[PDB]
């Protein structure tokens, strides 16, 4: 229904040996959503995996008006657990 | 970085070239169908200038976005065979 | 106190943070203009010691006073996001 360009950097966090996940949301494209109104796309990013109760599971880009190919260039930083490896997420 | 293959233009891109070409084709069709969408939106909107300084209407932005997405994929391949690159280009 | 948001570091400080930074900016520039004024008032006072046992001159005091008035305006926000705090700091 479209696509999202992301650049993602796993950091086995050079400051801690936890894992942190930088997610640069670059853009979306080909969004199948030529809507009955003002389209205002934004991109939610969520991390999924174990031990996330204490952590910010969700981010979102700003919205972009009337844009089926919205650029964002917005960089988020999830924390994973320390224990569960990146393959648990 | 092994001497044995720093001594060569890498041969592996020649394996993938037919697939990248097929992808470039698919991408052209997707681009030309996206274009008609982008234009039909803009035309139905009566070609509003994107803003009072973006003197052009939105379909330009859509189209170049599509093209740029398309280009950036190719560019990220960084194909080390300049003849395969010339062919892609 | 709703469980849903007791579960979380409040996200609202991310909203205000740019306006706080703007404030910190207005504040610094005011503080640097103030600094020059204070130094110059003290210079006009020939840089007398604040007393014969308070061996520095008054501009030092004025500046720390200002910096503290300023810091306290920040501190009075008690932003529950410590990274947004870290940014202010």
């Amino acid at each position: 229904v479209g696509e999202v360009s992301v650049h993602v950097e796993l950091f086995t966090h050079p400051g801690t040996g936890e894992q942190k996940v930088t997610v640069k949301v670059v853009a979306a494209n080909d969004l199948k959503w030529q809507t009955s109104g003002i389209f205002r796309p934004f991109i939610e990013v969520n991390i999924v995996g174990p031990q996330l109760s204490d952590k910010k599971r969700k981010f979102a880009t700003k919205s972009k008006n009337n844009s089926w190919a919205p650029k964002y260039n917005e960089s988020f930083q999830f924390s994973l657990s320390a224990d569960a490896g990146p393959e648990c997420y | 970085e092994l001497p044995t293959f720093k001594d060569r233009v890498p041969e592996y891109p020649a394996w993938f070239e037919p697939f990248v070409i097929q992808w470039l084709d698919e991408n052209e069709e997707v681009s030309r169908d996206f274009l008609h969408g982008a234009l039909e939106r803009d035309k139905k909107d009566g070609f509003q200038q994107t803003s009072e300084h973006a003197l052009f209407s939105c379909s330009v932005v859509d189209v170049f976005s599509q093209l740029n997405q398309s280009f950036e994929i190719i560019k990220k391949l960084e194909c080390p065979d300049p003849q395969i690159v010339g062919h892609y280009m």
